[PDB]
């Protein structure tokens, strides 16, 4: 039907406008400077970032560990009103990270992407309420975009107040600001001044007094106040747009709010626009007109790069001019060149900044292709900007109805933040104020043409109308049918006929998002639960060759092509070399380079063999250890047009997505494993290498002088041999491609360690030995425990391999180590619909019921389902799937399949079934009676049972966080700080906290020896904790412990604070007095 | 047009949490005295209002307010607060003091019991019904032991006797006992009106200073008892624990 | 244990604070004050020798090495070095010197003032913006002599009024009164450091009697201080303060980091700060510069203590290169993570694995799995010992690297060691004593922990993915109480409620149904008899009778249908004992017969199955 626009460019379009314009105009408008008395001028024809151009292949970038950037000059123009003459010159400013092929940026060779966030929008805004009684006031509230705010309202006088910050201020004179004759707010108001007139105490005193006190007396005090002062107070405070803005929307509202009049880019304000308000307010206090309500998605704006870069751009001008504004006025007239008067730095802090750190410049992920479209038309609150969890706390988490249509509610983390990221409806986008415009369809006469290009229109859902939900039994040929359609309508639901609506849903899953309008038959299910699919879906590994799923939404193969992490036909033409890494079909110059010659780019290699030589890559780590690589797929020679698709991303297959697998399920009791939570397993399961993924692994060390020395690398090492000076370099690395293991070396190197400090008995035990010992500390690399596998690669690092290294670091080494690894026994692993399962027992294939056609089945989850789940709809599938698989033939489908007075998936399932007998006429594959049940025997030995089993096969799915990512284990270890309480984090031999509430099951129960000395001797008393260790190590019991440390620390800060702390004993038959350490 | 607090769901913690701080924002026109005689509705009434109470042994008219929404209607062989007058919780303090109302006549300890019981009670129960509410369960046995624990502090007043200052509230015992003192040794006796410290009173600033500074007001309690040195042997737990040595319990129970 | 009994919180007058640093050597000359707000040297890293780390006030960082030199060996001990005073004893002696400051100036301690009785005040008898005045440099006060004259006590000169007190100058009539206005805290001590207070709690106590219906909250308070005070020997002086104390370093340790970068800590940060505040206005008043200046400054230095000691409580929360509030002294010990509730009370120990979870049948309860991975260095030492015990490894490192080898004993010492050891499983913090019981550590190998059904519902598991976490006893004797009593057996029933809980929950239960169920129609091996032998059975297996078939079986027992039936039903009356009668389930021989030769009971041969399994496993 429809056509899905490309849906990431969100950022795609923020950025291009930026760049296209969405600086220059600020720019020059920051162009204008001139000395510190106008006759000096320092302007620019801000118009051009002229920018050369990146350095780098991105792939560079990601070698060379940089930022792709750009870098970016401005002409400038003729300078100074002394004699006006330029000493021209342009400037570059800096380099700008040029976005990436996922829309995205790199940078420091890492990969991000800016979320993009949410906000409310410029404008104004009243906000009435109550008193304990039902004393009704009411207020009102100004927002620039920047700037400080103007706020107002009724105290129980009808009597009213300029308060600036929450309540900052509180004037009678509420519209008495920069306003002679009174009348302009008391007649030109034609409403109600203070309910029609003054103040009781309208007292008017605003002669030379004006702007005078009033920012005085109550205002910022204590100074002899100035009618200067008062002026030059307010006039900043809203009038040098250098720091006001409105924003374009700020009019825009405005006006809009207020049909004032003031286009004007007026980009900031007026009189009357304020009066303006305060009539409005007033009106309202005879109640003409509506408060307002920001939960409304319409007043409430989302904003990405393009701004959120450039304003903060601006301020890095700010900072950049004064710099400038001295140095380039105060000094003589000559030296002062267009050329060391401007720095960059500022800017190039402040962007090196904003990427490098906000909480937007966030790292990508890459886990899979879905995971990142969901992760960029992520969408926002929080942020310098927003929010924060606290400060805000519930009903602004939550579905104000008018997100209809555009935050898929089905979608959010949770942990606290629940609400606060929603990410984006799947056809929703947004104007260029910045709200989602959503698209439509016109209904005439209740009836949508459908020919109608959609109706990219209600950005807001107060479009106000008959609107009908994308789900509408509808007539062919137009009509609707039921003359009870629904439909919102001011914000409501509403019985409707089909004549007067207005309005149809482009379809019935739009308001969704990714993961979630994708599952195989939704409409069926709980929310929640097909909350937790979607992200289970975000979060499924990918494979060796994760296949496409059988039944799906239909709704993909988009997803995938725009990723972008497959490569597609930019253009066009007829493959011809394509081997494994590259598809000269490209760099070749044949028909498919050749219809890269058909019609041949604007800059581009218009022709020839095109660097259409796309690459393809393989192996490279993913932001979760993940690896992706796109074999050729295409053949050779053929045809190929653009958008196509060439060669496939990680996990996806046909060139569509393609998370998981399927396999044939079966719903019983298994005892035990599976009784509950668990699964079961066939062991072809991944003997067909089904399930097992890559992982692979960065690793690197480096070396450092110290003020010993350097500190080596080398390939000897003392005490070695095999493991050690073996799998070894010349200098200690490791060859490319040798297989690891728990303890071996990646990298060997030593340190200056000397001595200066030992044991008489260590002199012994030479002398013994006479072993003049060495002296070097031998801080090899090795490999953890637990690791395997190959070693892709190295990345050495020092003055001559690029010299990347905190300063003062000589050599830097990087080592890749990957890792196919099964399944395994632990392993989340779920299906697409919150089924959070975990493996238990995998059974030697010869033991699981199989199926009639002995088919071993495999795995086996909990047949009773759809209960706090309510996820009835796997069912729906797996059935489906089944018939496909019997049938051998994947189907595409829908969520919400309406137009149909009974469930329709109902009896499509059962039909596709039922016909599925007949085409092989296995006659089990369908059976009406006990429906897709069948018989089964099983593998121990030989029966079935009294009750047929559903079976179904079905798409699982594996999920990152993997046994391996969390197992942990301490004998002793590392101890902290200051607090010698082991280290626990979890990379690093880490321990378990015993918090309070632990404690209060310790005590709780009866002996508890245990709690103490776990308070203890394995914590704290140090040297308990040693003698301990021992103790056991001699063979006997252990020693009574002492106190602990953290103790002995409160005293200290307590005594660090005005104490006298006596712990102390009473001891003798003379009672005695002391105190202690 | 007035409207319900019905829905599908109701009390839960919170319901419990207050009445365990047993905070005092529950409206209720509970007279402090038993009566019996008519009260047609809003008191005497009905005509278009008057919310008021009894003085059925009494003379006097009495008549407290209330609002549209809870309305009352409990009419003869009325309470000696053998319920809230009034018919909204009528919190344990106003009951309590008014059990004292009608529990002051007595030993001002039977006074005080048969109260102070008979509020606790009241108060059990109370919770179970939260509990049943869902049907979950919790032994009776430990609410009690809480409760118990909550609210065993007078406040003494006219202390000049029991020196606690006339106000002073404290424990339970040691003032009685310094009372029965002066009681034997000459003194006047000191108001015994047993309260309740809800639960964050109880607890917290209360003999070991390390607890409750652990607990809370780490620095606030800390300020005081510097300036009290009031001491603190940590003997007991929670503390053997912050310091390591072992629990009263143990061989502290054992050896003992 | 028996080093102490009793605590004793209070106060450190400037002797006993001067009193945490004092440190005086044998060349006879007193220390333990620093004199510089820097840390470690620049070229060197060593501690200067006067600043937030010189050694010799806290404790040579480097074992028995007096920063001077000479001595590096435990050898030089208890001599010192001469040339430097460093005072040689290992390095453990520091992190509990403490030093202090002496101040240029005083500081109403934070805590008592801005506290929320403000005690300051509450013996003050002065609200704040008054008495807080007065501090922070910012009115006068009259002083007792001060106001001797014309001038009202305890009035507020500011400045302006201050200065009309100058005005009216002794070079007129009177103004014979005396001087102490209270620009600065330094009047403020002898405010407190005035009064008496015997009279308090008794003379002021006159009050207390009168005024029934006066304020009264507002007197006894101000007794019961006082009163206090006397009782203690709390003098209010002491609350202002005059010299400081200063932790011992390491507690605000510094340090080196591998990338060369280092890791201050903000202590020292707030710490030095007062200290140049200090140290120049000394210079201040040593330069006599013009007041306001050095007013300002005190003012300063006021509080630069004050945030040490209490971050953002006053004036403006400090924000350093941490790009955010400091952390002052206060707050480290306070909070959610003030050392009490979360060092202290909730330390983070060892001999400890976590992970992920799953259903462990085969495995018993009273059981668990146990990955071999972990298994081990839970246990490690225990086993090396075995080694040694064994022989086979005779010195530690040997076994290190033998384990490390993973030998056989490494799989098969070990479980010799592991059995009968108890282990305590938990699935994340549990307030509930049950949230955590003992079990035996039976080796498994993939990596999770088996974990048994009946025992889910106490620990509350899904097994979707949760994680549980163990650790393990060491003193033998808690081992007793583990086994003896957490032993995951021996606890059925909640705690809270004598109620069971372990109990078969699901499908589990659905099996004994299915068993137990009764189908209708049920024919095959309806209606049949048996005689004990678990005979039926037998009959079972061989499907004489069908898993859900009612039929007869001789059971001399007791019944307990439900759906009681105990009367009789169709008795029937023929011969010998043969009333012989019915009933809904039974069928028996009383009267001559006997008294009950007969005994079928009408059950389905499952349910016999159930019965019995109980059954034996019950008694037997």
């Amino acid at each position: 039907a429809f056509l899905l626009p490309d849906l990431i460019e969100i950022q795609r379009s923020s950025f291009r406008w930026f760049l296209e314009e969405g600086l220059i105009e600020e720019l020059n408008s920051f162009s204008p400077i001139t000395d510190y008395t106008g006759k000096l001028e320092l302007h620019f024809l801000g118009h051009n970032y002229k920018l050369k151009e990146p350095k780098y292949s991105v792939e560079e970038a990601k070698r060379r560990d940089s930022t792709y950037a750009v870098q970016m000059y401005v002409p400038t123009r003729l300078l100074n009103k002394e004699t006006g003459d330029i000493k021209e010159q342009e400037v570059f400013i800096g380099d700008l990270p040029l976005m990436t092929d996922r829309g995205t940026f790199i940078i420091n060779g890492a990969e991000r992407v800016i979320v993009n966030q949410i906000v409310r929008s410029p404008g104004v805004y009243y906000k009435s309420e109550i008193d304990k009684n039902g004393r009704r006031t009411y207020s009102a509230s100004l927002i620039p975009n920047r700037g400080a705010w103007l706020k107002f309202e009724t105290d129980r006088n009808d009597l009213v107040w300029v308060r600036i910050d929450k309540t900052r201020k509180l004037s009678a004179q509420v519209l008495l600001k920069a306003l002679g004759l009174s009348d302009n707010e008391i007649f030109d108001a034609l409403r109600h001044p203070e309910y029609f007139q003054k103040t009781i105490e309208k007292e008017g005193q605003f002669s030379e007094e004006e702007a005078l006190m009033e920012l005085y007396r109550k205002l910022r005090p204590g100074e002899p106040p100035t009618v200067l002062g008062g002026q030059q107070l307010l006039d900043s405070r809203f009038f040098d747009p250098k720091r006001y803005d409105l924003g374009r929307v700020g009019r825009y509202k405005l006006n809009k709010k207020l049909r004032l009049s003031v286009p004007d880019t007026v980009r900031v304000l007026t009189s009357g626009d304020i009066l303006a308000a305060v009539d409005y307010l007033i009106n309202l206090e005879y109640d003409i007109g509506s408060i307002d309500d920001i939960d409304h998605l319409g007043n409430r704006r989302v904003r990405s790069v393009g701004e959120l870069l450039q304003n903060q751009v601006r301020v890095g001008l700010n900072r950049l001019e004064r710099i400038i504004r001295e140095r380039m006025t105060v000094s003589d007239a000559e030296v002062l060149t267009p050329a060391s008067l401007v720095n960059p730095k500022p800017l190039v802090a402040a962007i090196k900044e904003f990427f490098g750190s906000s909480q937007l410049s966030q790292f990508m992920d890459q886990t899979n292709p879905l995971a990142e479209l969901t992760h960029k038309r992520r969408l926002s609150a929080l942020g310098p900007g927003g929010l924060t969890r606290e400060r805000a706390g519930f009903a602004v988490r939550d579905i104000h109805p008018s997100h209809y249509g555009r935050i898929c509610p089905i979608e959010t983390p949770e942990g606290p933040n629940a609400g606060l990221i929603g990410s984006l409806a799947t056809h929703a986008r947004v104007n260029q104020y910045g709200f989602l415009e959503t698209p439509f369809r016109p209904v005439e006469n209740g009836r949508v043409r459908f020919d109608q290009p959609a109706a990219y229109m209600t950005a807001d859902e107060e479009d106000d109308l008959r609107v009908a939900p994308g789900d509408i039994p509808v007539d062919e040929n137009g009509y609707i049918i039921g003359p009870q359609v629904p439909v919102r309508y001011r914000q409501e639901f509403s019985t409707t006929t089909p004549e007067q609506v207005d309005y149809v849903a482009v379809s019935p899953v739009q308001i969704v998002s990714v993961a979630t309008s994708m599952i195989p038959f939704l409409e069926h299910d709980d929310a929640n639960r097909a909350l937790m699919g979607s992200n289970m879906q975000r979060q499924a590994v990918p494979l060796l060759k994760p296949e496409r799923p059988l039944v799906g939404t239909g709704l993909e193969a988009q997803g995938a092509r725009d990723s972008g992490m497959v490569i597609v036909s930019r253009t066009d033409g007829d493959v011809v070399y394509v081997d494994a890494t590259e598809i000269r079909v490209r760099v070749s110059g044949q028909l498919p380079t050749a219809s890269g010659k058909s019609t041949d780019n604007g800059q581009l290699t218009s022709q020839k063999g095109q660097e259409i030589r796309y690459t393809v890559s393989k192996y490279q780590r993913s932001n979760q250890d993940t690896c992706l690589n796109q074999k050729p797929l295409v053949r050779i020679g053929e045809r190929v047009v653009a958008g196509q698709v060439l060669a496939d991303g990680s996990s996806t297959e046909g060139g569509e997505l393609a998370l998981g697998q399927n396999i044939v399920v079966a719903y019983m009791p298994w005892e035990g494993y599976n009784y509950e939570d668990a699964i079961l397993i066939s062991e072809r399961l991944v003997q067909d290498d089904i399930y097992t993924s890559i992982h692979i692994e960065k690793y690197e060390i480096e070396a450092r002088q110290t003020k010993l020395g350097p500190e080596e690398i080398t390939r000897e090492i003392p005490n070695v041999g095999e493991d050690a000076l073996r799998q070894l370099d010349e200098q200690g690395i490791i060859r490319i491609g040798a297989w690891v293991e728990a303890g071996d070396i990646l990298v060997g190197k030593v340190t200056p360690k000397g001595e200066s400090d030992q044991p008489p008995e260590e002199k012994l035990l030479r002398a013994i030995f006479g072993e003049k010992a060495r002296d070097v500390r031998d801080n090899s690399l090795r490999v953890p425990n637990g690791e395997k596998g190959r070693v892709v690669d190295v990345r050495l690092f020092t003055r001559e391999q690029g010299d990347e290294l905190p300063p003062g670091a000589n050599m830097v080494v990087r080592v890749y180590v990957a890792q196919k690894r099964k399944i395994q026994v632990g392993d989340k692993m779920a299906g697409r619909h919150g089924n959070k399962g975990i493996i238990s027992r995998i059974l030697p294939i010869e033991d699981m019921p199989y199926l009639p056609d002995g088919s071993p089945v495999d795995i086996v989850l909990n047949p009773l389902g759809v209960p706090s789940r309510m996820n009835v709809g796997q069912v729906f599938e797996c059935l489906l799937g089944w018939a496909g698989h019997t049938l051998g033939v994947r189907f595409k489908i829908t969520p919400f399949d309406e137009m149909y007075g009974e469930e329709s998936s109902r009896r499509i399932v059962h039909g596709k079934l039922q016909e599925a007998r007949d085409e092989t006429g296995k006659d089990w594959v369908y059976n009406p009676d006990d429906p897709g049940k069948i018989m089964v025997y099983d593998g121990r030995t030989g029966e079935a049972f009294d009750r047929p089993v559903t079976i179904g096969v079905a798409y699982m799915l594996k999920l990152v966080h993997l046994v391996d990512d969390k197992i942990h284990a301490r004998s002793t270890g590392p101890y902290s700080l200051v607090t010698q309480q082991p280290l626990g984090g979890k990379a690093q031999q880490g321990g378990q906290r015993f918090g309070e509430m632990e404690v209060w099951a310790l005590e709780a129960f009866g002996a508890a020896y245990t709690l103490q000395e776990l308070l203890t001797v394995k914590s704290d008393d140090m040297q308990g904790r040693n003698e301990a260790l021992n103790a056991i190590v001699k063979g006997k019991a252990i020693p009574r412990p002492g106190t602990p440390e953290s103790f002995k620390v409160l005293m200290r800060e307590l005594q660090s604070l005005g104490l006298d702390i006596a712990v102390h004993k009473v001891e003798t038959q003379a009672d005695g007095s002391s105190l202690d350490v | 047009f007035e409207r319900a607090k019905t829905g599908d769901i109701i009390q839960g913690l919170p319901r419990i949490e207050e009445l365990l701080e047993a905070r005092k924002p529950k409206e209720a026109c509970i007279l402090a005295k038993r009566g019996g005689e008519v009260k047609v509705v809003y008191g005497d009434g009905d005509e278009a209002i008057a919310i008021k109470v009894i003085e059925s042994n009494g003379v006097v008219t009495d008549y407290p307010l209330g609002p549209g929404q809870n309305l009352a209607m409990p009419d003869g062989s009325v309470v000696p607060a053998g319920q809230p007058l009034s018919d909204g919780p009528s919190n344990p303090h106003e009951i309590l003091e008014v059990f004292f109302s009608l529990g002051s006549e007595d030993g001002v300890y039977a006074c005080a019991s048969h109260a102070l019981q008979k509020v606790q009670t009241f108060l059990v129960n109370e919770v179970q019904m939260v509990y049943q509410s869902q049907g979950i369960d919790i032994a009776d046995k430990h609410i009690e032991v809480i409760v118990r624990q909550m609210t065993n502090k007078v406040r003494i007043d006219d202390g000049g006797d029991t020196t606690m200052l006339p106000g002073e509230l404290v424990e339970l015992r040691q003032v009685e006992q310094v009372n029965e003192a002066m009681a034997i040794t000459g003194g006047a006796r000191a108001q015994y009106t047993p309260v309740l410290l809800g639960i964050t009173k109880a607890s917290l600033n209360t003999d070991s200073f390390i607890s409750a500074a652990s607990f809370q007001e780490t620095t606030r309690v800390l300020t005081e008892a510097a300036i009290e040195g009031k001491s603190d042997w940590l003997r007991g737990l929670k503390e053997n624990v912050i310091i390591g040595r072992l629990i009263p319990a143990g061989t502290g129970y054992n050896t003992y | 244990t028996n080093q102490f009994d009793y605590v004793k919180i209070g106060l450190a007058s400037p002797e006993r604070i001067r009193q945490w640093g004092e440190r005086t050597l044998p060349n006879g000359q007193v220390v333990g004050e620093v004199t510089k707000p820097e840390t470690i040297n620049y070229r060197t890293l060593k501690p200067e020798m006067d600043g937030l780390f010189c050694e010799r006030i806290f404790g040579p960082a480097k074992d028995w090495e007096c920063h001077c030199g000479k001595y590096k060996r435990v050898r030089h001990r208890g001599i010192v070095c001469e040339r430097c005073g460093v005072e040689v004893t290992e390095s453990r002696v520091r992190r509990h010197r403490m030093g202090y400051i002496k101040l240029a100036a005083p500081v109403a301690h934070v805590w008592y003032l801005k506290g929320i009785p403000s005690y300051i005040s509450i013996l003050l008898d002065m609200p704040l913006r008054d008495v807080e005045q007065i501090v922070y440099f910012n009115s006068y006060v009259v002083l007792s002599p001060g106001n001797a004259e014309t001038l009202t006590y305890k009035q507020l000169l500011s400045e302006d009024q201050w200065l009309e007190i100058e005005d009216q100058i002794y070079s007129e009539d009177s103004q014979l009164q005396g001087v102490e206005v209270g620009i600065g805290a330094e009047a403020l001590l002898r405010l407190l450091a005035d009064i008496n207070l015997e009279q308090e709690a008794e003379s002021l106590r006159e009050e207390i009697g009168s005024a029934k219906g006066q304020k009264r909250a507002k007197l006894i308070k101000r007794l019961r201080v006082i009163d206090n005070f006397i009782a203690t020997g709390s003098k209010p002086e002491w609350m202002v303060m005059t010299v400081i104390p200063v932790i011992p370093p390491d507690l605000r340790p510094m340090v080196q980091l591998d990338g060369g970068r280092f890791a201050t800590s903000d202590l020292n940060d707030l710490y030095r700060r007062v200290i140049n505040r200090n140290n120049r206005l000394a210079r201040l008043q040593e330069i006599l510069a013009p007041e306001i200046i050095v007013r300002n400054e005190k003012r300063m230095l006021q509080e630069a203590v004050d945030a040490l000691i209490d971050n953002g409580r006053r004036g403006r929360t400090v924000v350093g290169a941490n790009n955010r509030p400091l952390k002052s002294l206060s707050d480290i010990i306070e909070g959610k993570q003030g050392r009490f509730r979360q060092n202290l009370l909730g330390k983070r120990v060892d001999y400890s694995g976590r992970s992920v979870i799953v259903v462990g049948p085969k495995l018993k309860i009273h059981q668990c799995g146990l990955p071999r991975e972990m298994a081990i260095e839970l246990f490690q030492p225990f086993v090396i010992n075995r080694l040694i015990r064994s022989g086979m490894v005779n010195n530690i490192k040997a076994a290190k690297k033998l384990i490390s080898r993973n030998d056989p004993s490494v799989w098969d010492v070990l479980e010799e060691v592991i059995e009968g050891h108890p282990v305590m499983l938990n699935r994340a913090p549990t307030l509930h004593r049950l949230g955590i019981q003992a079990f035996e550590p039976i080796l498994v190998e993939g990596r999770a922990i088996q974990l048994h059904p009946l025992v889910c519902p106490a620990f509350n598991a899904d097994f979707d993915g949760d994680q549980m976490a163990v650790h393990v006893p060491l003193s033998l004797e808690s081992q007793a109480e583990a086994r003896l009593l957490m032993l995951a057996s021996n606890n059925i029933l909640s705690p809270a409620t004598g109620r069971p809980i372990i109990t078969p929950s699901q499908d589990m239960v659905l099996g004994a149904y299915y068993l137990t169920a009764e189908n209708p129609g049920a024919t095959k091996g309806a209606g049949k008899y048996f005689a004990s032998l678990d005979d039926v059975i037998m009959a079972f297996q061989q499907e004489q009778i069908d898993l859900h078939a009612y039929v007869y079986v001789r059971f001399d027992g007791d019944v307990e249908s439900d759906q009681p039936d105990t009367e009789p039903v169709k008795v029937t009356t023929n011969e010998d004992g043969s009333r012989t009668v019915l009933y809904k389930y039974r069928r028996v021989r009383e009267d001559a017969q006997g008294n009950v030769i007969s005994q079928y009971i009408y059950t389905t041969p499952g349910r016999v199955i159930y019965n019995k399994a109980i059954q034996e496993a019950l008694a037997s």
